[PDB]
């Protein structure tokens, strides 16, 4: 009963069973500050059964530093009572409640218990109960730029999936008598030692087809070992192996037991001596709060730091921790005890929400057990951070002023950022900017652009949008929502509806891009990322890239003249199957899905486009007869869709669908088996239909069968949609119409001048003239995966499964068909929160203008295994030009709009280089090998005039520069790379 | 991108391909028209075949789109000009030059691969009735590939 219209992207990460088990779990959340509200939001968007909140503390002003469901009108009201109403709107399937008082036995009502903003004594009291009653217990804490997570799921936690990866499967070439299983040519199984596999469709060793998992002993990248198969047989030929995943038993320890001997998780390997320090420091914080009526150390206060360090010494002595305490780091923890940052809150909230989902669904490998994190590299160094600057000012930014100071707050308030995209990461980034106070000053401004509209499936991870906002523009809704969150951003946010690309340079030009301070990408495709990266490189602006894929995520920072750009890195490209594999010899469901998509496009889209273009373009036939690859195909499509096979009623559509069934699933297979019989052999004597080639078999139309009827219904409905007829769904009419069908005879044909032009002319003159058909247009079918009533995925699924039945491939359901055909990217709210937190932690480094490259950190993480890693950015490569140091990426030549000859002379005389190629955009302006007449005609023209002449397009009035790529040779003839040229028009 | 394309173009200019001639269309660096001469020891002897090469924006990180323009009677080449070359679909790596692609296509024309065909009828004719395949190939290369 999962609402797949809303959880579409999340089901591809978790699954149906995981979400079914998740929708029966109760979560209690103690503490409703920024971290607690982030956890509650992520849990509500995830889809647990219910959420209960407990926070009777009255609201204060500083709480607004990271609580985005609190307004200044709520001062003096308990935080839970004012957060429940706003949390109840995120998801309609997840009720949210509030408890005035919490008793121990009450905890038995819940499946998971999350604890924040609670003293250590109360945490021990809660955990002593939630441990022996088998209740998952997560405790999270956030102090300044430091964070801690602790997980305790019981002594007998069962983890079904330990990495989140799909089970490994592959094809076998041969299995020897000693269990040595070999993969096909250039195919790597990818198995690791200790895995279990099950074999199917094995020839010569039927015993391995029983299904019993067997051990794996990897022997190489292509072969492995399974043990002894002597009894079953001597040798096995071909077959498919599939990995088997076995549940694991994980044993946790209680908080009281794990205080003395903790088990750490290291988010970074460059600093592995710190977690032992943080373990003492946080306990000392709890003791200090207990000894001062719950008052944490004052910001940048030396007396409190000294007392806190004395508490740390006492704790380290009591626990017999044989670790020397780092005074500077501990005192730093003391200074930022009252800090409350939205970036740290978002990061830890995403992590803790993922831990909650692990506890409820018994999936993925959890943290075990202590996770201590810090981003101390973000602390500003170009401003004064002392007791005087960090004291609270009685404003909503107190939690951030207590870490960064008032001067850095004024630096933040004057930012002029540019956010590209308004998806999930865009919404999180806008929330973080609103909470941090970005662009709330006189000179601040925010610009957000996105050309898409809100859909139902987007509401599962984009929390700024509501079901009443479905169908509206993302940028406007996001700007309005974040102006609601922070009233000071009224009039400081501008929302566009423009796609960032070559066509939008009239809006995002020099004037727009020269006032910015940084650019943040929230895109989902590589082309736009590359374009924005090139624009930032040209204008020399800092860039923040961030990406997610299911539970994986990464963040990268590009700094002018310091690090390399985004395009300097290469990612694994997409895999496209060979045309010969798709056309005739498929062996996986992906091949059949691709074939079905091509069939859909070629049946309902291309012929309609040709018909429409014929009835509109007056001279279309002449152009097609000498331009299109197959003019005969175009003419046949036009004839068939205009006169020959034009339906007058839906019954004719049904008959057409039956005919297409015969055409594509019964006759082409007969032709293929006539060309290559099942008993044919290759040139080397081996049987043809062996290995990656599976012998097909024609399908006979059986109306009672489900797949045949589904294909008929989908095809007839789509044809009627093309011709604008009235579709129906009652099986009675289909069974009545298809009963009286006589299949036309078909026999495969063995084969055995300028008359073809005569036949083409005869076909052409048979077509109706455009004048006789005025206003008659056929509606094409534009692929749309997200609508379930257009019969698109239904048709693709039916065709794919029928072709699988042809080749005895295992058919897939509509869920997997929609995942594969639609190129859906799995997405989660927790990953979005984590990447937004990391990006906003890098943003404060960018604001402070840090110069050293070791102070920035590109981040990568995988939440399925609890892996976090941070690495320094790659420095921009240097080069030697004319005995001078030149940055490859961030250097350019500035020249006037001089003639081509003057440009060549300047390069010859100044740089001592001989120009051999000069191009602009995609055009070759000048080449050393061109005939002399062309050069003599082109040399004395200005660069702008030359570009206008060659590109056959006048320069737009808003064009103010030209980017030229130049390749030149040295005096000796050796090639030398040089930066691009920036001609100033 | 542009620099690599121009380097390949200059290399073709510096060293003649003899059996091929590739160059940009008009003044566009991302659209080339190449010419291939039929091998002497093949039915396509004395023929000129025109190929259209479309360089993707992500070149050389994505394969160029090479499509025949002249009609050819070959088991691995269909009626739309698509070529069954492994180095152009998923084996592509940013280390292959256009001269290598043209040499591979010439070798493909030298001897087809009927065990993994793209046009099953032509492959069947080639495997069973060789003389008819030769006659059809000569007829096609005389009707389309000449003049
Ligand atoms: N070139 C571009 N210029 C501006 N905005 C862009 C560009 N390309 C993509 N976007 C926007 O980036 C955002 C990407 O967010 P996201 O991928 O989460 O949403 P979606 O693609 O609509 O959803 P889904 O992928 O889940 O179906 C979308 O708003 C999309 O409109
Ligand atoms: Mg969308
Ligand atoms: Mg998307």
């Amino acid at each position: 009963t999962i609402d797949e219209g809303l959880y579409s992207r999340q089901l591809y990460v978790l699954g149906h069973e995981a979400m079914k088990q998740m929708s029966q779990s109760n979560v209690l959340i103690i503490g409703c500050k920024g971290l607690g509200v982030e956890i509650a939001k992520n849990v509500c968007l995830a889809g647990v059964k219910s959420v209960t909140l407990y926070d009777p503390q009255p609201t204060r002003i500083e709480d607004l530093s990271s609580q985005y469901f609190l307004t200044e009108d709520d001062i003096g009201v308990p935080r839970a009572k004012v957060t429940v109403s706003k949390l109840a709107e995120l998801n309609q399937y997840v009720p949210v409640s509030v408890v005035d008082e919490l008793s121990t036995e009450y905890l038995k009502n819940f499946k998971c218990v999350v604890v924040t903003e609670t003293s250590l004594t109360k945490q021990l009291e809660i955990n002593d109960f939630t441990h022996k009653n088998h209740i998952a217990y997560i405790a999270a804490d956030s102090r300044g730029l430091f964070g801690s997570i602790f997980c305790d799921f019981g002594e007998n936690f069962i983890c079904t999936d330990t990495d989140g990866n799909e089970p490994l499967t592959g094809m076998i070439a041969s299995i020897t008598d000693d269990g040595v299983v070999t993969m096909l040519e250039e195919t790597r199984h990818g198995l690791e030692n200790g895995d279990f596999v099950k074999f199917t469709e094995v020839k010569g060793m039927p015993g391995l087809n029983d299904g019993t998992p067997r051990k794996v002993e990897v022997k190489g990248p292509y072969t492995f070992s399974i043990g002894s198969v002597k009894d079953l047989g001597s040798a096995g030929y071909n077959g498919v192996f599939t990995q088997v995943k076995v549940p694991t038993k994980i044993s946790f320890k209680s908080l009281r037991e794990s205080l003395k001997d903790p088990e750490y998780v290291y988010p970074d390997f460059g600093k592995m001596m710190r977690p032992p320090q943080y373990h003492i420091a946080f306990q000392a914080l709890s003791a200090f709060a207990d000894a001062h009526e719950g008052s944490l150390p004052r910001p940048r206060n030396d007396i409190d730091a000294a007392e806190f360090f004395e508490f740390c010494k006492k704790i380290a002595s009591t626990l017999q921790f044989d670790v020397e305490l780092d005074e500077k780091l501990i005192k730093e923890i003391s200074y930022q005890a009252r800090g409350d940052l939205v970036a740290m809150s978002a990061f830890l909230g995403g992590a803790v929400a993922q831990e909650v989902l692990k506890a409820t669904t018994s999936k993925f490998y959890p943290l075990k057990q202590y996770f201590y994190f810090d981003s101390l590299e973000s602390l500003p160094s170009s401003v004064t951070i002392s007791e005087e600057t960090c004291k609270p000012r009685g404003c909503r930014y107190d939690g951030q002023i207590a870490v960064f100071g008032s001067e850095f707050q004024e630096k933040i308030a004057s930012l002029s950022t540019f956010l590209v995209g308004a998806g999930a990461i865009g919404c999180e980034m806008l929330k973080n900017w609103a909470m941090m106070g970005v662009a709330t000053g006189e000179s601040g401004h925010i610009s957000v652009t996105d050309m898409d509209s809100i859909e139902k499936s987007n509401l599962n991870r984009q929390f700024l949008f509501r079901p009443r906002d479905v169908g509206k523009l993302k940028s406007e809704c996001a700007s309005t929502a974040v102006s609601i969150m922070n009233p000071s951003l009224t009039g400081k946010i501008t929302s566009y509806q423009e796609r960032v690309g070559p066509e939008s340079e009239g809006i995002f030009g020099d004037e727009f891009f020269e006032k910015l301070s940084l650019v943040t990408n929230a895109l989902d495709n590589v082309e736009a990322r590359m374009y924005v990266d090139r624009r930032c490189v040209f204008f020399e602006k800092p860039l923040l890239e961030s990406g997610t894929l299911g539970t994986k995520g990464n963040t990268q920072v590009v700094v002018p003249h310091l690090t390399e750009s985004y395009g300097s890195s290469q990612d694994p490209p997409e895999k496209s199957f060979p045309i010969c594999t798709l056309k005739n010899f498929p062996n996986r469901i992906e091949h059949t899905i691709a074939w079905a998509r091509d069939l859909f496009e070629g049946l309902f889209k291309q012929p309609i486009d040709n018909v429409n273009m014929y009835l509109s373009s007056p001279n279309f036939l002449e152009t097609s007869l000498k331009t299109s690859s197959n003019p005969r195909e175009v003419l046949e499509n036009i004839r068939d869709y205009l006169v020959t096979e034009k339906p007058l009623s839906f019954e004719e559509c049904i008959m057409w669908a039956r005919l297409q069934f015969d055409k594509f699933f019964n006759n082409n297979i007969q032709q293929l088996l006539f060309n290559f019989p099942k008993d044919s052999v290759t040139s080397t004597g081996q049987p043809f239909w062996s290995g990656p080639k599976r012998a097909p078999t024609p399908l006979s139309f059986d109306i009672h069968n489900r797949e045949h009827f589904d294909f008929i219904v989908a095809a007839a409905s789509l044809y009627a949609f093309n011709y604008g007829l009235k579709s129906e769904t009652d099986p009675a009419i289909y069974e009545r119409v298809l009963a009286g069908y006589n299949p036309p005879p078909f026999a495969p044909k063995s084969g055995i001048a300028n008359k073809d032009k005569q036949e083409l002319k005869s076909i052409a003159d048979s077509l109706p003239p455009p004048s006789s058909l005025v206003g008659f247009r056929l509606t094409p079918a534009e692929f749309e995966k997200d609508d379930d009533s257009n019969h698109h995925i239904d048709f693709i699924t039916a065709a794919s499964n029928l072709r699988a039945m042809n080749y005895d491939i295992t058919p897939a359901d509509r869920f997997k068909t929609k995942f594969v055909a639609g190129k859906i990217v799995p997405a989660m709210c927790t990953s979005t929160a984590v990447v937004s937190g990391l990006v906003c932690l890098e943003l404060v480094k960018l604001v402070d203008g840090k110069k050293k490259i070791e102070e920035y950190k590109n981040g990568f993480f995988n939440l399925a295994i609890g892996l976090f890693t941070f690495s320094d950015p790659i420095a921009s490569p240097k080069m030697k030009v004319n005995g001078k140091e030149i940055d490859k990426i961030w250097d350019r030549y500035n020249l006037p709009d001089c003639t081509l000859q003057e440009l060549i002379d300047y390069f010859q005389k100044e740089e001592g280089l001989e120009v051999t190629m000069l191009s602009s955009g995609v055009s070759l302006l000048y080449a050393n090998f061109q005939p002399p007449k062309k050069l003599a005609e082109r040399l004395p023209l200005k660069i702008s005039e030359l570009v206008e002449q060659i590109t056959k397009k006048k320069l737009e009035p808003f064009r103010k520069h030209l980017v030229l790529e130049i390749c030149c040779d040295d005096a000796n003839g050796e090639d030398v790379e040089v930066p691009f040229i920036c001609i100033k028009l | 991108a542009l620099k690599r394309i121009n380097r390949e173009l200059a290399d073709l200019g510096k060293d003649p391909p003899s059996s091929s001639s590739a160059g940009p269309v008009g003044d566009d660096l991302f659209h080339w028209q190449a010419t291939i001469m039929g091998p002497a020891d093949s039915p396509y002897a004395g023929g000129v075949f025109f190929l259209s090469i479309h360089f993707p924006t992500d070149y050389p990180f994505k394969p160029p789109k090479v499509n025949f323009t002249t009609r050819i009677y070959h088991p691995n080449i269909n009626s739309n000009g698509s070529i069954c070359l492994d180095i152009l679909r998923d084996q592509w790596s940013p280390a292959l030059t256009i001269s290598k692609v043209l040499l591979s296509i010439s070798s493909l024309l030298t001897d087809p691969n009927p065990d993994d065909p793209l046009v099953p009828e032509i492959a069947h004719v080639y495997k069973t009735d060789r003389s008819r395949y030769e006659l059809s190939a000569r007829e096609w290369t005389r009707k389309y590939a000449i003049g």
